[PDB]
RNA sequence: GUUCGCGAAGUAACCCUUCGUGGACAUUUGGUCAAUUUGAAACAAUACAGAGAUGAUCAGCAGUUCCCCUGCAUAAGGAUGAACCGUUUUACAAAGAGAUUUA
């Protein structure tokens, strides 16, 4: 409302200032079918993302909203929407309201629109899978994105629960030293599905940091869906969870055959 | 786009339509950019097509006289066989060739009746007509021919390859047939086991 | 069969509330999300004036073998997801139904050209077996690191002090917090305390949770609001030396707080995971020599 | 649709590569329709797919057989008194553009520049009055009913 | 409800079919009632001719 | 916006202008599709091998396979296109002897 209904979305690229089509050349031919480079021996082809979503400053009305779109802008997440308020889809950070309306719709697809898929891509990167409704993130690749800072063990932590927040409701988050990863859980699988492509590719740098100017030569952070989590503390919350929804579904679902009888 | 999506971007296919390999190729390479008879057949139509038009366009760009145009489009029409090499790969096409060399011989001696040896003689409608009916020939052709690779590139080949039979496998097969019909007789005659 | 196929199987709330729909049949459209294999793709709008094409993502032979809608893919009848109808049968039958799917490219395709039910589809499309398994859900209703050098961290928790109004403080420590309990749940309940709903709008409390040293700490701008969060707190434990706590109230739990005097930041509550359970190992005596 | 890099051109891409069956097609409508000698600029109608794919002239070229016959006769003799009396004929070189260089656009190039002179007999007013206003145009007589 | 089903305008370059590729399918056996083989009972004794 | 009316005012003298107000005309586009990393082309290069009968050296043509590639192809080629070359135990009884049990 205050932060996102009282102004309108602002243009977060200028059309020009967009990236180039192609990629970054790592072969000796361009192939135009399959937008790529061909003749090449390999490469890392994984770049920090440019732009970065502000949320309290980039938010705000679009047409969509007065449309009544459902969908959230997927450029909005990675910063770089350049239609701004002219644009089809929404630029604010997904809210109970939000889901709500989604709430038919999730089941099937993302809330940027994209269709989910039957099992997990190998790496457990990408859009999803629709057999599980995951909640959480493993964010991953911290080294590159620190730009090889030490820092700390936890402070690494600070800045994962610092950016993470602004994304929505936020279950639970757990910081892995020994496996130099993070674990971020939220409310709805909606903020989740946000969140991720929101904060793939990019850096933890905090302008203050003296690395700032080399934001760009760094690697970028991967995020990617999270597995099941192995320990028995965390396993019997999955199964107390799940029998919490049985019964909030069966009280649900008595009332059904109540009123068919 | 057809050579780029089967991979081939080693193969450049310039602007007059010639295809040359930009590298010395590796013997899975040179297996796999071997392009059909209807692939160059469609590129040979359009290197006789722009042939013609850029000479429409030199003429327009004031480069060409009205008599070098009309002479430069006979010149082409004629000459095909030689500026194009369509023959490669539809050698029927040499009717059409041989055709317009015989009404280059009628045209050109009442053309030139009174006229010395000379380049100059733009009476293109002759050969013309002959390219446009081996035009009216092929479309229904390449229909078939390209509509075959392009649907071998979206759906790929089926599976259900059956082989008829030829002169090559005749000796195989008959062998086959009868090495099916000894084992079914003798089958029969087995009592149990 | 190609010229003799099922309708569609679609949800009436993918269908919506108006009566006539135009729907598009592209006979073979996309491929089915489940077994990889070509169908009769169907998209619709509920709406004349909609903006969401709603299609169908899988084949009526996939639709059929889990008794779910093409759309949404929820069950056909009780319109709930098929992870949960397998788990509520679960709890009928006393065994494990699960309709299980293939990994493998040739063993999606060779699963859905069998004519069965798969995992609570036999349950569900027979009405007369559904109903009385909802009868059976009724019954059920009727039930309703001892080595760890810790001392240079314990400094820094407060831990002694006690939850007056008195003191202005930004930042609070909240211990007692299970494994449970998410993050959002703190902060809605404090929230919902004070009125200043739609808090991350503007940012006025900030909270961190470990979940593993069962502890946290949450900071407020602004320290007027401190006072807010003191005075709307009611219920408070004294322990049997003095030092009186406050207790936040999540649902069943009981979690006590301390203003902090400081702000704790990340960190405070541990540097490794190992290190952390610890902290929890140290709070549990407290908080039993806290109460008793 | 010159450089297709964007992802929005993978349908497109797919129209291109669809409509190369009909290409054969396209060629005989454009050499059927060609300018004869007799025309500066020849106005077609074309068909065109949405995504620039193929353009195809959707004409057929239709002429008055006496008509057409006076015409080829006129340049006939047009060119065969013009072979007579050139000190030198200059034919162009074949391929007229080199291979490296892309097709130059109509627009830029094309369009600006004065077209030339048409081959035209220069014809006699007193012999051929009836019809030397009309026997160079595009279609002869299209607009007299 | 009531559906009208109607069909899209294909566009004449676009590959129709789009999900129709060349894949190959196993396919499963549909054995519900067992077939009795009803030969009769059993001459029968044979030497080693054979 | 046009056209047919009706009304008011003004210029008029039943015409012109103005704005009130009935009509009529025209009536629901598009998307299976969002703009680079995370929903998927493939090559090449590096390392290690290195072409079926066999004693050696040469032609092949097939078959089977939930492998295909090039090709317009039901032609042909792809090393005879490749993969085959392993593992291997019960529909089992009838006769004739010495040790060991059983109760
Ligand atoms: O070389 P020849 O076989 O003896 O005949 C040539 C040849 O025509 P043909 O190859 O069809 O016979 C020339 O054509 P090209 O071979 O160079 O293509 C042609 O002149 P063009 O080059 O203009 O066609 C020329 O005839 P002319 O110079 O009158 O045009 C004609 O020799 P003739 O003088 O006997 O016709
Ligand atoms: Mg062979
Ligand atoms: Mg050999
Ligand atoms: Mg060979
Ligand atoms: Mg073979
Ligand atoms: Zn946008
Ligand atoms: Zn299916
Ligand atoms: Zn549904």
């Amino acid at each position: 409302m205050t932060s996102w209904r009282d102004k309108s979305a602002k243009v977060q690229v200028k059309e020009s200032e967009l990236p180039s089509s192609i990629p970054a050349q790592t072969g000796l031919t361009f192939n135009i079918w399959y937008n790529k480079w061909s003749q090449g021996f390999a490469g890392n082809t994984r770049f920090v993302s440019p732009f970065a979503l502000q949320p309290q400053l980039h938010s705000g009305k679009t047409r969509g909203d007065n449309d009544g779109q459902l969908f959230f802008c997927l450029f909005f997440a990675k910063g770089m929407c350049c239609l701004g308020p002219k644009c089809e889809y929404l630029h604010h950070i997904p809210d109970e309201e939000d889901i709500g309306k989604l709430a038919l719709r999730t089941e099937v697809l993302d809330c940027f629109g994209r269709e989910k898929f039957a099992d997990y891509r190998e790496d457990m990167g990408g859009i999803g899978s629709f057999r599980k409704k995951n909640k959480t993130l493993y964010v991953g690749g911290i080294d590159g994105a620190l730009n090889s800072k030490h820092l700390k063990p936890a402070q690494i932590e600070s800045r994962i629960r610092f950016v993470f927040s602004r994304l929505g409701d936020i279950d639970r988050i757990r910081y892995v030293e020994s496996k130099n990863c993070g674990f971020v859980k939220f409310k709805y699988q909606a903020n989740a599905e946000f969140a991720k492509e929101a904060m793939s590719n990019q850096t933890l740098l905090l302008p203050s940091d003296k690395e700032w100017d080399d934001r760009r030569e760094g690697t970028g952070l991967l995020v990617k869906w999270a597995n099941e989590d192995p320990d028995p503390a965390a396993q019997k919350r999955l199964q107390e969870e799940l029998k919490l929804e049985s019964l909030n579904m069966m009280v649900h679902l008595i009332n059904n055959n109540t009123n068919s009888a | 786009l057809l050579i780029h999506r089967k991979g081939l971007t080693y193969l450049h296919l310039d602007y007059n339509f010639n295809l040359k390999p930009t590298k010395t190729l590796t013997t899975k390479e040179r297996k796999k950019s071997r392009l059909g008879n209807s692939f160059h057949l469609m590129r040979e139509l359009l290197k006789m097509m722009k042939l013609i038009v850029d000479t429409h366009v030199q003429f327009r760009l004031g480069n060409v006289d009205a008599f070098q145009l009309a002479d430069g489009i006979h010149y082409i029409l004629n000459h095909i066989g030689q500026l194009t090499g369509i023959y490669r790969y539809k050698y029927k096409v040499m009717h059409q060739i041989r055709a317009c060399k015989d009404l280059k011989h009628i045209i050109y001696y009442k053309f030139n009746k009174n006229l010395g040896k000379g380049p100059g003689c733009g009476f293109w409608q002759p050969a013309w007509r002959v390219w446009l009916n081996f035009l009216r020939g092929t479309i229904p052709l390449l229909e078939r021919y390209i509509g075959n690779l392009i649907t071998r590139q979206f759906e790929g080949r089926s599976n259900e390859i059956v082989k008829t039979t030829t002169k090559q496998r005749l000796d195989a097969y008959y062998d086959l047939e009868l090495r099916n019909s000894v084992m079914d007789d003798i089958l029969e005659m087995m009592p149990e086991s | 069969d190609e010229i003799n196929e099922p309708p569609p199987n679609i949800c009436e709330q993918c269908l919506g509330d108006e009566a006539n729909i135009r729907m598009t049949k592209i006979p073979q459209g996309s491929e089915c999300k489940i077994c990889t294999l070509p169908f009769t793709l169907y998209h619709f709008k509920t709406s004349k004036r909609s903006n969401n094409i709603i299609k169908t993502l899988i084949c009526v032979r996939c639709a059929t073998q889990r008794n779910i809608c093409q759309c949404c893919m929820l069950d056909s009848r009780w319109h709930i997801p098929i992870q949960l109808r397998d788990h509520l049968i679960s709890l009928v039958n006393e065994e494990n139904v699960m309709t299980e799917e293939a990994k493998n490219d040739m063993m999606k395709r060779f699963l859905s050209l069998k004519n069965v039910k798969l995992g609570g589809a036999q349950i569900t499309s027979d009405p007369s077996e559904a109903d009385n398994i909802v009868d059976k859900l009724k019954n059920i209703l009727l039930r309703a690191y001892a080595s760890v050098d810790i001392s240079h961290i314990l400094k820094k928790l407060p831990l002694n002090e006690s939850f007056l109004k008195n003191p202005s403080t930004k930042s609070f420590f909240l211990y007692n917090i299970d494994a449970s309990i998410p993050e959002w749940k703190i902060t809605d309940t404090v929230s919902q305390l004070l009125g200043i709903k739609k808090w991350k709008d503007g940012n006025s409390l900030s909270l961190i949770v470990n979940h593993k040293a069962k502890c946290g700490g949450l900071r407020f701008q602004s320290s007027e609001l401190g006072e807010r969060f003191v005075s709307k707190i009611s219920e408070t434990l004294v322990t049997p030396k003095g030092l009186k706590r406050g207790v936040l109230l999540i649902d069943r739990f009981r979690i006590f707080i301390i203003p902090w005097s400081s702000g704790f930041s990340a960190a405070s509550f541990g540097t490794n995971t190992a290190e952390n359970i610890k902290l929890s190992l140290s709070l549990n005596k407290l908080i039993q020599l806290e109460l008793g | 649709h010159s450089d297709m890099a964007s992802k929005m051109y993978n349908t497109d891409k797919k129209a291109f590569l669809g409509a190369l069956k009909y290409l054969p097609h396209a060629i005989l409508k454009l050499l059927e329709n060609m300018p004869h000698p007799w025309e500066q600029a020849k106005e077609v109608k074309v068909l065109y797919h949405t995504s620039g794919a193929i353009t195809f002239v959707n004409e057929t070229p239709r002429v008055i057989e006496p008509v057409y016959t006076a015409q080829w006769s006129a340049t006939w003799i047009a060119m065969r008194r013009e072979k007579r009396d050139r000190t030198h004929f200059k034919r162009m070189r074949f391929p007229p553009f080199d291979d490296d260089e892309p097709p130059l656009s109509y627009e830029q190039h094309i369009e600006n520049i004065e077209p030339l002179d048409p081959i035209n007999l220069p014809l006699d007013s007193q012999d051929d009055e009836y019809v030397k206003d009309w026997l160079y145009d595009s279609r002869p007589l299209e607009e007299d009913s | 409800h009531h559906i009208e089903v109607v069909s899209k305008q294909m566009d004449p370059l676009l590959p129709r079919f789009v999900g129709k590729k060349a894949r190959k399918v196993v396919a499963p056996t549909e054995n519900d009632e067992v077939v009795p083989v009803l030969h009769m009972d059993g001459g029968e004794a044979d030497p080693n001719e054979w």
